[PDB]
């Protein structure tokens, strides 16, 4: 996990186009017509982790190995969802514990462009200031989504600095990043916020919420994976 | 008469999803589609045009 066969090249609002297939765990969650409503991350061949507010159902599909959503010829994997596991602790009012697991009907076929992201340990400490990366097909301007996968490098923010803006809206299962000239935006939700752990890309956050206008000067808020990974492991073990 | 929430403009919310929902547009008299972010939906937000028209039609 966490090691792309195709290495990404780094120099979402104000992000940049990613190298095709360089973020193999990134999936697009679409309805039966192919409409992209959220992103997600493969954690293994049979499971995808995304945001709870995305409201995924077994009627939606997981699209893996995609780069250009405008290309009909591009080879991809449309995977059906067998069951959806929304964290029962998801708070629809505070948005805390914003995570959902998707169990695929048929396993994804891992390859050069399709593989898993690593999951952190509940005790992992990713320091504030750490430069991480987020990816997705969300709006690049606050409008239709970009056809090609975008990426952006951004720093993790301490809860103290994040609260300087969002105050008490920041809960224990949330982690902030950004306010650095880039911003996640409509369509990015459920997607990954990854940071390197001993050289491997590890899922530290899941795109959740933030500026209602996708402002690049405001902290972006993500579901804190370290606070939710035990639930992830327990769910996989029992299913 | 119809609920006043039917006269409120569509509300995307702070979440970053791209979910298709319907809202009643009193200026046109029809329910139109809009992008909902996934959380904190206001009441003029429906999963189908039919639900929207049955709740806000004519406002």
């Amino acid at each position: 996990c966490g090691v792309p066969a195709i290495q990404p090249v780094l120099s979402i609002v104000n992000g940049e186009e990613a190298v095709p297939g360089s973020w193999p765990w990134q999936v697009s969650l679409q309805d039966k017509t192919g409409f992209h409503f959220c992103g997600g991350s493969l954690i293994n061949e049979n499971w995808v982790v995304t945001a709870a507010h995305c409201g995924v159902t077994t009627s939606d599909v997981v699209v893996a190995g995609e780069f250009d959503q405008g290309s009909s010829s591009e080879k991809i994997q449309k995977l059906k969802i067998a069951k959806v596991f929304k964290n029962s602790k998801y708070n629809s009012l505070t948005i805390n514990n914003d995570i959902t697991l998707l169990k695929l009907s048929t396993a994804a076929s891992f390859s050069q462009t399709v593989s898993a992201v690593c999951l952190p340990s509940a005790s992992d400490d990713f320091a504030a200031g750490t430069t991480c990366v987020t990816t997705g097909w969300g709006l690049t301007r606050y409008a239709n989504t970009p056809d090609r996968l975008q990426q952006a490098s951004l720093p993790l923010l301490s809860n103290t600095n994040c609260k300087k803006y969002w105050g008490t809206k920041i809960k224990d299962a949330m982690i902030c990043a950004g306010a650095s000239g880039v911003s996640s935006c409509m369509g990015d939700s459920g997607g990954p916020l990854v940071c390197k752990k001993n050289g491997a890309w590890t899922l530290v956050g899941i795109v959740s919420w933030g500026s209602s206008t996708c402002s690049t000067s405001t902290p972006g808020v993500y579901a804190r994976v370290t606070a939710l990974v035990n639930w992830v492991q327990q769910t996989l073990a029992a299913n | 008469m119809r609920p006043d929430f039917c006269l409120e403009p569509p509300y995307t919310g702070p979440c970053m999803a791209r979910i298709i929902r319907y809202f009643y547009n009193a200026k046109a008299g029809l329910c139109q589609t809009f992008v909902y972010g996934g959380c904190r939906a206001k009441r003029n937000n429906f999963k189908s045009a039919e639900d929207c028209l049955r709740t806000c039609g004519g406002a």
